[PDB]
RNA sequence: UGAAACCGUUAAGAGGUAAACGGGUGGGGUCCGCGCAGUCCGCCCGGAGGAUUCAACCCGGCGGCGGGUCCGGCCGUGCCGG
RNA sequence: CGCGUCCCCCGCGAGCGCACGGGGUCGGCGGCGAUGUCGGCUACCCACCCGACCCGUCUUGAAACACGGACCAAGGAGUCUAACACGUGCGCGAGUCGGGGGCUACGAAAGCCGCCGUGGCGCAAUGAAGGUGAAGGCCGGCGCCGCCGGCCGAGGUGGGAUCCCGAGGCCUUCCAGUCCGCCGAGGGCGCACCACCGGCCCGUCUCGCCCGCCGCGCCGGGGAGGUGGAGCACGAGCGCACGUG
RNA sequence: GAGUGGCGCGGACGCUACGCCGCGACGAGUAGGAGGGCCGCUGCGGUGAGCCUUGAAGCCUAGGGCGCGGGCCCGGGUGGAG
């Protein structure tokens, strides 16, 4: 129920929302997972340049 | 950037510019005083008229 | 100095308070060489406190 | 104040050497504990 | 060197002696008139009223200036008018004290809280051990006893009232700044009456205590005070 | 038994800055001792200002300190804000100005102090006047802020040119009912 | 912080600030932005005059970049090219005027708001106002249009 | 400064000790060792400490000179006093008074040194 | 480790208005003060003692300071010259 | 209660001491005490006097013949996430913020990037939309009218904390006379803010005349006066944290 | 308030300025709100040259206290590792 002057709006929660939560815990070991792909390709790649 | 520059206002306050330019320092300490009557006390009488 | 003592810091017999040491202790390898250097600049009381 | 006083460089014996480091503008950054 | 500091601080010191004691000699003199003044006035209302019964006519003497309105019921169950009336009279409090000058913006809110007043027109006695046992005053906006006349002369000294006696006289003896003199007087917090009130409830005129008692104030005011 | 409304006998305004930072805090008990000694009642308007939260001393443009310093017999004049002095970017020529703030914008300060002016701070402004004398105590404006856009009337309440808290702005957004003439009535 | 909080201080009372009469019931005026138009009508009415009901022309497949024209007015014109520009120019002899090519600093119309200090401009912008036109002709300037 | 690195000891030192509705401070040149701006021997430029002696009697005044107050190691220059009571309570009161040394901690260190030369008195 | 409810026993106390309760004392305890000749502190006045023993005076040392205006450094959210 | 002098009827003497004098002292004393007495407000048990119904709860009202509770231990209930609002603290400030990405034990941290500011929000609004999109008056060249020109030019009124000016006056055997400080009749600049009046931008309506041109039209621009707007009128926001709803 | 004019080496306390001191007035309270906790709990970063097998936590108590209160500190007994 609105109680006085509050803006009239609508959160996306009315679905089973809970099960499908996306964390980031994952983020810091992703950015090391991506570098040390990153690294390994560069060094295969090998005078080549690194961004392609 | 510093909000002031001098953080010394023992050195400040004791200033000759800003001790000019104060007041009188009120240090006498006024305690609350008894009421005595008329017709009990003659000289708090004596004082009142 | 007075804030690093406030952190609780032995520092009474340390030289200057912005304690900066040759470039000569980046090149040590071994602890031996590290302690020596600690009880040189006097540094040894807080890390025997 | 805006001093920067003359920080001299001790030598590995803990005694003094020639070298005076003027003391960076870092270490009269205002001090704000909060 | 030093020589004329050491007395000029002296010099200072005898004027604002010899100032107190100048001072001290007008709040003596104006103390010594006023009873001259009291005297002629109490005097004359016998003499006039004489003259009168000699002629064979009536002295119908001056409807009174100035009444003392003591509050008489507590702060419980009262009405919003009554209410009102009683806190612009100052009586905020059961047995609360003023002195309220009489005229027709007067006595048109004192008959419209009766039954919360005991009131009448006090004596000059009555007037005196008010203002001297149960006199505080409002300085700074905080009740403060009047101890010294340098607290009456410091608030009250722009209207010429610079002593005990002279509020006195500006009270009974109704001044042209009864007003200031009058608000000056915190509402005097009188004790229960010593002897017992006879019915708080009915007016005095049916064997009570509420309402006007036109001499019969002092006796309750000597009762309380 | 008396009869005293205890609604109204505790006044509600701040006797120290909510700030626990130490710099505001030494310039308040500077501003303590100038404020009740100093007969002055310029260091006493101060010393509430240096109380006041970050709404209360909103951010005084250098267009104003431009504009209210301009205003005759205030030549050779120091401009006196307890807020802080932001560079106004739509004004090109700047003057000499003498400024006392708390704060000054890294842009205002090369603007300023370029243009032959000069900064100082409170304890500054005490060694130069303690009773604050030969000072134009200026202030940003206060209902600058947007929140006051939706303050006073309601909004939809006849004759209430009040802002709406609406999630998004747009042609669907609170234009239909109670907007249009068209649509049932019109405010 | 949780011990800051009013929680910590409803520890020992009973309603734990709910009312003892009125009871914090679970929806006792339904969830979300119910009754809108039956029992929480004055809220809407009072607070949000426009809610209910349709108004204009549907666009259906808008995207938000063909409608892409971000203007800045005269006041702040200045900006966008550097200080030592505004100096250069008054100070030399020609009477040649700098260009302030309004697109290279990302925006496609000039509005005429400010006062535009007496010195002159080419203005390359993409879009003009009609005032923003009558300021720089009357500073005595040049409005290029450029896409 | 002083009024500065007050503001950031005054609630969290290492020396501030708290309890039994009672604040003290541990510090090597506080005397009467109470938690004060005037007494707080860190934080002055000009600071003096009344300790007892390395050895068992007599008592140490620590003067904290002028020049060197980033340099911790020459900072205090330390003179133990082993005299009688009354020339000893007279040199500290020397000292304070005619260094002009401070002179708010002239009466508090001659307590200060009459409570240490009752300390090291011999009881029955 | 061994809490409370609850029970036994021992010790002390009391018991016809169910018990318990608040306020006010009295009584008996258990324990404590580890009570039970009852404060130290200056300064001064007298007595009989002791001690390497003050003021002053040099000599080296150390610090505070201001020297109106000694010399030289060093730093400037200070400029003005190359 | 002097006189050195100014006239209406005939500027400081020294001491002493007592006190109905800005809240109590005595320069008065007196019994007692090592195996049985002294102190101990509380706490243990008991007795007496007065008071005294059983709590939680919904309720107009509960000690209720209203409901829950035999007793004790442990467990046991306004949370976290998202959004929004407002207050407050911090940073920067017409900007602000890397949050996504990238670069280099504690450390899955921290530090850095700016040709990583994409993008978000703010800096501009209004309109259904096409769209449009935020001061002027003067002195002239042809008692005027659109070009030609020139300088100064972001309102006004009222109240306004703060400053500003200073008619006069604040004393040592005079009296002039200057430097500072302080007070002040009265007078001004007026911050924020508030009410009011005019202005400007967008929508619409009414009345009306004049401009512009590679495309002279069912074209484009402008004016005076009403009115609709979540606008302008020398920015305040952004990020973070905390509190409450 | 300033200028040229006619012997004895001495003086209590204080001011954690978020401190200290002074003076007047006032004090019911459910729902409810706010403030202050040197109130308590369990973990983290600091710090206290903290305490502890010469005895930690816990537990018991007719022992001594403190605080308006939430609670807390001591003494004794038990206990064995924080």
């Amino acid at each position: 129920a609105p109680s006085r002057n509050g803006m009239i709006l609508k959160p996306h929660f009315h679905k089973d929302w809970q099960r499908r939560v996306a964390t980031w815990f994952n983020q810091p070991a992703r950015k090391i997972r991506r570098r040390k792909a990153r690294q390994a390709r560069a060094r295969r790649i090998a005078p080549r340049p690194a961004a392609g | 950037m510093h909000k002031m520059l001098n953080t010394d206002l023992s050195r400040i306050l004791k200033s000759p510019e800003i001790q000019r330019a104060l007041r009188a320092p009120r240090k006498k300490i006024h305690r609350r005083v008894l009421k005595k009557n008329p017709l009990k006390n003659l000289r708090i009488m004596l004082k009142l008229n | 100095p007075a804030l690093v003592m406030s952190k609780g810091h032995r520092i009474e017999e340390v030289p200057e308070l912005p304690l900066v040491v040759e470039d000569k202790v980046e090149g040590y390898k071994k602890t031996k060489e590290a302690v020596l250097l600690l009880k040189k600049l006097k540094a040894w009381n807080d890390i025997k406190k | 104040a805006c001093a920067r006083p003359l920080i001299s460089v001790y030598s590995e014996k803990g005694e003094s050497s020639g070298k005076n480091v003027t003391l960076p503008a870092v270490f009269k950054a205002p001090i704000r504990p909060d | 060197n030093f020589a004329e500091l050491k007395i000029k601080r002296l010099r200072k010191k005898f004027a604002q002696k010899m100032l107190r004691k100048a001072r001290r000699k007008l709040i003596y003199e104006k103390a010594k008139h006023y009873h001259k003044e009291y005297r002629q006035m109490y005097r004359t209302e016998i003499r006039m009223a004489r003259m009168a019964r000699k002629a064979g006519n009536f002295y119908v003497p001056a409807e009174p200036k100035l009444a003392f309105v003591i509050r008489i019921r507590g702060i419980n169950g009262v009405s919003p008018k009554v209410r009102k009336v009683l806190q612009l009279l100052r009586l905020r409090q059961i047995f609360n004290g003023t002195f309220v000058k009489l005229n027709k913006a007067s006595i048109n809110m004192l008959r419209i809280v009766e039954p919360y007043i005991a009131w009448g027109y006090p004596n000059l006695k009555s007037v005196n051990e008010l203002i001297y046992k149960r006199g505080y005053g409002k300085i700074n906006k905080k009740r403060i006893a009047l101890t010294d006349n340098t607290l009456i002369a410091r608030s009250l000294g722009k209207y010429n009232i610079i002593c005990m006696e002279d509020l006195i006289h500006e009270i009974y003896t109704v001044g042209k700044h009864f007003k200031e003199a009058n608000n000056f007087l915190w509402p005097f917090k009188l004790s229960s009456p010593r002897g017992g009130m006879k019915k708080k409830t009915t007016h005095f005129v049916e064997g009570g205590d509420a309402g006007n008692r036109e001499d019969q104030i002092n006796r309750l005011i000597r009762r309380m005070n | 038994g008396v009869d005293i409304l205890h609604n109204k006998d505790r006044k509600v305004w701040r006797k120290e800055p909510k700030s626990q930072d130490m710099y505001l805090r030494l310039l308040v008990k500077l501003y303590r001792f100038l404020a009740r000694h100093t007969n002055s009642t310029f260091n006493q308007v101060v010393l509430k200002r240096l109380f006041m939260s970050r709404t209360k001393r909103p951010p005084l443009s250098l267009s104003r300190v431009i504009r209210k310093m301009k205003l005759p017999d205030r030549e050779n004049k120091t401009a006196v804000v307890v807020g802080t002095i932001t560079d106004d970017v739509r004004v090109q020529e700047v003057p000499k100005l003498k400024v006392c703030a708390l704060r000054v914008t890294s842009r205002a300060h090369s603007r300023i102090l370029k243009a032959e002016g000069k900064i100082l701070t409170f304890h500054q402004l005490a060694l130069d006047s303690p009773k604050g004398r030969g000072t134009v105590l200026l202030s940003g404006p206060r209902k600058g802020r947007e929140v006051y856009q939706h303050f006073g009337k309601a909004p939809g309440t006849p004759h209430s040119h009040t802002k709406p808290y609406v999630r998004s702005k747009g042609r669907k957004f609170e234009r239909a009912r109670g907007r249009r003439a068209s649509w049932g009535y019109k405010n | 912080p949780s011990r800051l909080r009013k929680t910590r201080k409803l520890r020992g009372h009973v309603s734990h600030g709910h009312g003892r009469i009125g009871k914090h019931r679970k929806h006792p005026g339904g969830r979300g932005n119910a009754g809108g138009m039956h029992h929480h009508r004055i809220n809407f009415d009072k607070y949000h005059p426009g809610y209910f009901g349709k108004v204009g022309m549907r666009h259906y497949h808008l995207k938000r970049n063909q409608s892409f024209c971000p203007t800045v007015n005269l006041d702040k014109l200045w900006t966008l090219v550097s200080e030592q520009t505004r100096v250069n120019a008054a100070k030399n002899k020609t009477g040649a005027a700098p260009i302030i090519d309004v697109v290279r600093s990302g925006y496609y119309k000039v509005l005429g708001k400010g006062k535009l200090p007496k010195q002159p401009v080419i203005v390359k912008a993409k879009f003009f106002s009609r005032r923003a036109e009558e300021k720089i002709k009357g500073v005595g300037g040049a409005c290029v249009l450029v896409a | 400064s002083a009024h500065l690195q007050w503001m950031v000891v005054r609630n969290c030192s290492s020396f501030l000790i708290k309890r039994n509705k009672q604040t003290y401070s541990t510090e090597p040149n506080n005397l009467k060792a109470r938690n004060s701006f005037r007494y707080n021997g860190l934080i002055h430029r000009k600071t003096v400490g009344v300790e007892p002696a390395a050895d068992g009697k007599g008592v140490v005044v620590v003067m904290k000179r002028r020049s060197g107050q980033r340099k911790p190691a020459t900072s205090y220059v330390r003179t133990t006093i082993n005299k009688n009571a009354r020339a000893t309570l007279s040199s500290i009161r020397h000292m304070i008074r005619k260094n002009k040394y401070h002179p708010d901690l002239r009466m508090a260190a001659i307590r200060r040194a009459s409570a240490i030369l009752r300390s090291q008195k011999p009881v029955m």
